[PDB]
RNA sequence: UUGGGCCCGGCUCUUGUCUAUGUUCCUUGGAACAGGACGUCACAGAGGGUGAGAAUCCCGUGCGAUGAGAUGACCCGGGUCU
RNA sequence: GCGAGAGACCGAUAGCGAACAAGUACAGUGAUGGAAAGAUGAAAAGAACUUUGAAAAGAGAGUGAAAAAGUACGUGAAAUUG
RNA sequence: UGCUGUAAAGCUGGGUCGAACGGCCUCUAGUGCAGAUCUUGGUGGUAGUAGCAAAUAUUCAAAUGAGAACUUUGAAGACUGAAGUGGGGAAAGGUUCCAUGUCAACAGCAGUUGGACAUGGGUUAGUCGAUCCUAAGAGAUGGGGAAGCUCCGUUUCAACGUGC
RNA sequence: AAACUUUCAACAACGGAUCUCUUGGUUCUCGCAUCGAUGAAGAACGCAGCGAAAUGCGAUACGUAAUAUGAAUUGCAGAUAUUCGUGAAUCAUCGAAUCUUUGAACGCACAUUGCGCCCUCUGGUAUUCCGGAGGGCAUGCCUGUUUGAGCGUCGUUU
């Protein structure tokens, strides 16, 4: 009975939604992420696991600041406004 | 929701999903100056919030709701 | 060719006694590259012999 | 394994060798790049040579004593014979080893 | 295309708060009349002069925080610099350009000598 | 079930929102690829994994 | 043997703008960007687009010219005040 | 990472897993695993209208250089089939 | 359609097709398939075959509809027989709920029907729950280990009130 | 003799090979050095006149300001929108801003949109209660300020 009739009992979450990451990964009584590691301060990642670098990284989201600090390099980092031309 | 406004004097409103009853009972006041015997709120399934909002006797809910001019 | 390319599987033989060849197979489930050969240069996806 | 009248090699590539290799495809690149850096060099300096003036000196073993090359610096005592102190001569173009 | 930036950066504190709320209901009237029409295109214009208002209401007023905190020492982070974390933390120009007396009496005795060969 | 979460609720908002078929005039634009919704999800067939 | 602060350039970087010559004739073709004839420009016969293999239709290319903005105690070339 | 220029490189079962709403759909409790999928035509000009049919569709007609290009779209091989 | 060559193959006639391609002298290689229980994709025979047989059981008429064994209504005949095939809930699911329209695919026959498809609508709390308490337990702080990720400890060798 | 089986050819199927394409990949070279508590990378949820995705953005939400340029956008519709002009569209440029809930994530906590405390203003006849708006309240460490503790200790007076 450790085939169909064990897998009609499985009700009972293991995962739930994560904070940091949002995957499902929670573990509810270790209160741990088994995907990014939450709570704990550094994201969980290892070197073994290359594929799942890609998955989560830079450039996955929006870089909703890290896309304009080319731009605001290559002006040396102006402060002030623009000059309207005469 | 046409059938609240001549029924139970009720107007219901699309509130903001942070808002709760006392902002809400307060905001009518300004916006249309009536005063709310009660609010009742409700999160609908797609995600926005729902109010229920019954005036006291000294307003008629069809009144206002063709001021503000929906029906 | 890029020194990973074909190689970016997980891939384990299902060994002998399953009816299929002995070449390594895509594992898990749900996708239909699983149960597909990996790693052969004979495999579709996989890399090339001797790669440049 | 060993089957021939062959000589007997030493390929020392047991290691992770393919991890390391450097092919130098770039060597007429660092050399175009070696040549604008060295003019451009030259050109902030004008007319002041880029090459600070260098002793000669005996090339050290029983195999190189004939040979003579270029040094590294004058000595405190060169430059002393010939009136020049070697803080003044590091700023005209002459290069000091206060070792030798 | 709506108001016009110019024209509001001359009015007043009062008079963009006024404006300011007239444009709010006039975006209230429109989302009445939103569930007859049901297209109604004016919606997006009467959006975008709020923004302009709201734009030039937070300009104006961050322009008078900027002239009272001119010259003093501590001025809020926000009115700093925001070149990058690690610019914020470099050695600045006085700071990197200090010397030692004894570095300096040094490099005034022997300065960098400008000469020519073969002549 | 009945007893739910607010952040189970508000998933289960998004889902249902994203489990429209494609609006016509879409298929009308210039240089248009899309055909259809790809992403369909049914109740029975799919889970959400919420 | 000799100090410092600015003002204008040069050098370094980014960026704006500006420029030669066929769409002439005939055939095929839905379309000429094809074939033939006659040419033109070329420091430009790289590349791309345009209803088929387009230097010459268009953008560009080549040649440079001329603006704007930065940046450099730790580059010099002039000034100017100490 | 950012910005460029190239090649006796591959040419959609190849080349990065990904030329496409690709780390997407989907699977797994989870760590993780992970695809398939480019091509009408110069231009939709994407078949008005009549007729049969419950309709889908068919037959005429029409557009187009071509419908031996009808979106189940360039060519259309073989297995297999009428 | 044929021709040439011992052959690997080359050239050609007819049809289809619409945009690039070939000979010769050299260079170069990810360069020749019938097999690898080869890989991926596609298609057969088997074969209109096996089979679609648990849960007692359906029938008559009318209506709708192009079309009715299967939809609706009525008339019967039945069954579950209160430890139910009834009425609710916890876990889990997530719009499957309701109305309107609709039948390309799905409901291993059919379909006018549907938990399908399409468009909308729908969940109202001072008193019901969560929220609060503590259980088994988990786990910060002060500390003490550990190269370190972190481990121990839960008031602990602490000057511990964000007191009233 | 049909039928049937097999083979072939023409046509029609099935299927997507071949051919030719290519805003992709791969490799090599050249140049540059720029994430974050002034809140990053990432996640969630939202935002369009009619949008599911992708792209963009954050309740100022397929975006605001500014500089440049100079007549569009486009599937449809539409100005209380524009044309010898502070003027259409523009991630063209970009120096000002906005930037939800989170996240190193910082009042405590978080399988909860839970529970506080402080300051200013405001509503309810209110320093105490309730409601609202705004601004705050993490840890280690450094310099300083203030308030302290210790017969640790110095001078004095019983
Ligand atoms: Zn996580």
């Amino acid at each position: 009975g450790k085939g169909t009739p064990s897998l009609g009992k499985r009700h009972n979450k293991s995962h739930t939604l994560c904070n940091r990451c949002g995957r499902r990964s929670f573990h509810v009584q270790k209160k741990t992420c088994s995907s990014c590691g939450y709570p704990a301060a550094k994201m969980r990642s290892h070197n073994w696991a290359l594929k799942a670098k890609r998955r989560r990284t830079t450039g996955t989201g929006r870089m909703a600041y890290l896309k304009h600090v080319t731009r605001r390099f290559k002006n040396g980092f102006q402060t002030g406004v623009a000059k309207a031309q005469t | 929701a046409m059938k609240k406004v001549e029924d139970g004097n009720t107007l219901v409103f699309q509130v903001d999903i942070k808002s709760n009853k006392h902002q809400i009972k307060s905001a009518v006041k300004e916006l249309y100056d009536v005063d709310a015997l009660y609010v009742n709120t409700l999160i609908r399934p797609n995600g926005t919030k729902k109010a229920y909002i019954r005036l006291t006797s000294d307003y008629d809910a069809l009144d206002i709701a063709n001021r503000i001019g929906y029906i | 060719v890029a020194e990973n390319a074909g190689h970016q599987t997980s891939a384990e033989s299902w060994g002998t006694g399953r009816a299929v060849a002995r070449i390594p197979r895509v594992g898990g489930g749900g996708t239909h590259r699983s149960g597909q050969a990996a790693f052969g240069n004979m495999c579709r996806g996989g890399r090339m012999f001797a790669p440049t | 394994a060993i089957s021939k009248n062959l000589p007997l090699l030493n390929n020392h590539f047991r290691k992770h060798w393919q991890e390391r290799v450097r092919v130098h495809f770039d060597q007429a690149g660092k050399k175009a790049s070696r040549r604008q850096s060295r003019l451009r060099k030259a050109a902030k300096i004008a007319p002041r040579p880029i090459d600070a003036l260098r002793p000669v000196v005996r090339a050290p073993t029983v195999k190189y004593n004939r040979k003579v090359r270029a040094g590294r610096g004058f000595t405190l005592a060169e430059l002393k014979a010939v009136g020049i102190a070697p803080k003044y001569a590091r700023t005209i173009g002459i290069s000091v080893d206060h070792r030798r | 295309a709506g108001v016009k930036t110019f024209e509001l950066r001359t009015k007043s504190k009062e008079q963009l708060e006024s404006q300011l709320v007239e444009l709010k209901q006039e975006l209230a009237t429109l989302k009445v009349q939103k569930l007859q029409r049901p297209s109604l295109p004016r919606i997006h214009t009467v959006r975008k002069n709020i923004a302009r208002v709201l734009t030039v209401i937070n300009l104006n007023q961050r322009e008078n925080v900027r002239a009272f905190y001119a010259g003093k020492k501590y001025i809020p982070k926000d009115l700093r610099a925001k070149k990058t974390r690690a610019l914020r933390r470099k050695l600045t120009k006085f700071e990197a350009s200090q010397e030692t007396e004894k570095a300096r009496k040094q490099r005034i005795a022997f300065p960098q000598r400008k000469f020519a060969i073969k002549a | 079930p009945s007893q739910k979460s607010f952040r189970t609720k508000q998933k289960l908002a998004k889902a249902q929102k994203q489990n429209r078929p494609l609006p016509q005039w879409i298929r009308l634009r210039t240089d248009n690829k899309i055909r259809y919704n790809a992403k369909r999800r049914h109740w029975r067939r799919t889970k959400l994994g919420i």
